[PDB]
DNA sequence: GCTGCCGGCGGCTGGAGAATCCCGGTGCCGAGGCCGCTCAATTGGTCGTAGACAGCTCTAGCACCGCTTAAACGCACGTACGCGCTGTCCCCCGCGTTTAAACCGCCAAGGGGATTACTCCCTAGTCTCCAGGCACGTCTCAGATATATACATCCTG
DNA sequence: CAGGATGTATATATCTGAGACGTGCCTGGAGACTAGGGAGTAATCCCCTTGGCGGTTTAAACGCGGGGGACAGCGCGTACGTGCGTTTTAGCGGTGCTAGAGCTGTCTACGACCAATTGAGCGGCCTGGGCACCGGGATTCTCCAGCCGCCGGCAGC
């Protein structure tokens, strides 16, 4: 009969057979549930769509309509809860926040 | 003067500037050969795993799936290169 | 020419066309974007199947990713991903 | 005549602190560094070859570790009632880091 | 008249006695008391194996051995013998854990 | 009087004697009279990140003891692996 | 009833053929148990990342061989490889 | 018949079935080689008895004939090259080395 | 006294590099339609991890009193803190200029990578044997004292 | 500037005592002997992308000069952390004394396993048009720098 594919009735644009084949191929556990791979999307979904907004807005900040991996370091390292999560991470072409120790400054 | 070590590439503005990005406005005189080795202890550490993950591939290249891999490894971890 | 690779670039792309539906991104950043959420993944499922032998089973299920991110991420992301798995699970059993 | 236009010691460097600061770009020359990293890999493996990519990847690993050392370092350095960056400053950074012993 | 020790000898015969031993620093009911404390606020209604309480309390001693070595270092390197409040600031920003 | 016993200013159980013989330990000559509430900050910061995770171990155990197998195991988790517990 | 398991032997007979007038105590025992099995952990753990990076589903010696030289640093690392290339040469002679 | 077990075939004194089964059932790839447990127990056998005389010469320095965990810290932290793999791991019962700041020290 | 004089004081405008911003067109290439292929859904049946239920029992939580031990207060003080003076001298900031980075183009080729047949190195099943965990069980050799002196420390003459 | 008296440590003789080291017991795990079956391995070949070459061209690094302010030693006010004496307060501890839930065994069932079709999601492969970039140039933005009324001494008388 009729198929339709698995994220469409999961409520996620992210797919679900293609994490349930990564979760079989990966050699992580001998098997795995039917919800595993839907909740593991999800939550991959609400990661990527927190990150991105939070990009975005970086962008519109620096007026810029496409998203360059400086706003994504702009993004992470800004955020302190992302900073933390993101801690042990060098970013592609990013560069670092701007940021100069008070104490340099001169009198006034 | 043509014969030169190629650490020396590694040249007083370049790690200057480099200073500067991380936020120091006042540098001394004797930073700059020392964090000269303390850059190629860097290099050495990453680039022996490194090149052991070439080894392991039976492959003379070095792609950046090794140089990513090793620093992972390593504890730093980095995005953009493929992944 | 042959061999064709995988990849989360049009997943990215979807979800940017529902967070900023017109901002576009680079290509630096899409590769950025998907080694990220590949790290993510693997770490979350490396968690998921070492607690699955922790504690002697040999099944993933939701509950076993549910405690890996409670216990990967921190802060209002733990719940916040938690309440998206919930309610994807409840929408993906609910119309099976 | 008029002394010629000068900024004062340690201004300027404020604004190329500034000015690196904001900018993503390489801060380390393509040619140096390859002929580096090619000089101190040879031991391992005799006439060895890296992808472009590879090696790029590598160099930019090298400066944001750099970069954050220094930046430790200059922490350290203002901890210490001064501004100047000493050697011992370094080592010290590098000894509470971790990597050194 | 009386017989006092100048102001850290007895401080080095502290370092050179205590620095040798290998038995935990604190008592262990403060531990004990203190873990049940935290523990009670995450979640109610805990059940704590003996192990796990001398676990957590070996696991902060040396944590905090190796926090005041940091700290130490940092202070004889700022040209002083006493220990303040910025050193440990300083150690715990170059470790990690607050930034 | 059969449960539910709240405890509450129990930080300061930790003497300053007992921050001066961690530190003599440590390997330092002197003190402030300013350390001994940062150290019992730093104290609190750490239990709260290791039990954290130890009670998330426990619970998705589907049990309520906390084994020495939970708090090596979330030590290990935060890169500060112990020995001598059965890990 | 549910029979454990330990390293507590091999450790054991470790000692007793490079020092046979030395005993260890039972919680340096299990010291050397956790080592044991955190260091076979990792070398396991990087074998099979190696295999998965290598698109390999199979662990030979040469990804523990190859984890023993990127895992432990120089001499160690050196002499470990070296013991375990002996070993699996005298094993492969009579298998 | 005649069975023999397969450490005293690669003349080792750690159980080669054993790490083997421990391979075979920690979801680390789909197979896994025979000579692979046999190179993994030589490497602990070397590492254990490298730790071990540190241990054993601890112990005849400190005139005991018992190894506890002092004399594995003090064997363990002596040496640098076992510092680099065990530095970040810490044993129960441990301590550190008597070690003293030169300028904590009196003047003569 | 009641005039001269003498230096700082900081407040300000003004001269002067650098940073920023808009237009302007030119490149460059993220974004979008097409094809089929490669994988994902889907029926159809299985079988085996993981839940339940029924206990069992080892282990977790408590208070209690001798008691001593270390915790707590306060006490004098000599030190180490924090800082001011001073005096280098060593980093800084421009400047000319020497040089090597890059970028440009075009090759040569060692090698990365997709297909192929297979083999043989591993896996799956049964049966067989035994190394090792466990429950004891000791006799120890490992700890633990109170004792007798070295010692190095703070002074004295 | 060289010794004496002292709170520290050092051996060290019995006590004295939890626990490394066997030791049976048994058993589930290791291992030996067969189907069998695809994972990796040489063999093959086809791009390809990496090394190598040599003009521009040009930003950039290097050596040098002037100077100024950062740093380190010397001296001093001080406050305060330490050694120590005298309390006192909570920890140690061996003791029952209690229940709590982990833990093991067993029955069950249902959810993942895997198979054979079948169709579409998307990775690729162009492809035109839309967005980032570069240069000139006008606009701010700080930076440092001397002029001078106001201010406070500074000597006489």
């Amino acid at each position: 009969a009729k198929a339709k594919t698995r994220s469409s009735r999961a409520g996620l644009q992210f797919p679900v057979g293609r994490v349930h084949r990564l979760l079989r191929k990966g050699n992580y556990a001998e098997r795995v549930g039917a919800g595993a791979p839907v909740y593991l999307a999800a939550v991959l979904e609400y990661l990527t769509a927190e990150i991105l907004e939070l990009a975005g807005n970086a962008a519109r900040d620096n007026k810029k309509t496409r998203i360059i991996p400086r706003h994504l370091q702009l993004a992470v390292r800004n955020d302190e809860e992302l900073n933390k999560l993101l801690g042990r991470v060098t970013i592609a072409q990013g560069g670092v926040l701007p940021n100069i120790q008070s104490v340099l400054l001169p009198k006034c | 003067k043509v014969l030169r070590d190629n650490i020396q590439g590694i040249t007083k503005p370049a790690i200057r500037r480099l200073a500067r990005r991380g936020g120091v406005k006042r540098i001394s005189g004797l930073i700059y050969e020392e964090t000269r080795g303390v850059l190629k202890v860097f290099l050495e550490n990453v680039i022996r795993d490194a090149v052991t993950y070439t080894e392991h591939a039976k492959r003379k290249t070095v792609t950046a799936m090794d140089v990513v891999y090793a620093l992972k490894r390593q504890g730093r971890t980095l995005y953009g290169f493929g992944g | 020419r042959k061999t064709r690779k995988e990849s989360y670039a049009i997943y990215v792309y979807k979800v940017l066309k529902q967070v900023h539906p017109d901002t576009g991104i680079s290509s630096k950043a899409m590769s950025i974007m998907n080694s990220f959420v590949n790290d993510v993944f693997e770490r979350i499922a490396g968690e998921a199947s070492r607690l699955a032998h922790y504690n002697k089973r040999s099944t993933i299920t939701s509950r076993e990713i549910q405690t890996a991110v409670r216990l990967l991420l921190p802060g209002e992301l733990a719940k916040h991903a938690v309440s998206e798995g919930t309610k994807a699970v409840t929408k993906y059993t609910s119309a099976k | 005549v008029k002394k010629p236009h000068r900024y004062r010691p340690g201004t300027v460097a404020l604004r190329e602190i500034r000015r690196y600061q904001k900018s993503t770009e390489l801060l380390i020359r393509k040619l140096p560094f390859q002929r580096l990293v090619r000089e101190i890999a040879q031991d391992f493996k005799t006439d060895l070859r890296f992808q472009s990519s590879a090696v790029m990847a590598l160099q930019e690993a090298s400066e944001a570790y750099l970069v954050g050392l220094f930046e430790d370092t200059n922490l350290c350095a203002i901890h210490a009632k001064r501004v100047t960056i000493m050697p011992k400053d370094i080592q010290l950074a590098r000894r509470i880091r971790g990597e050194r012993a």
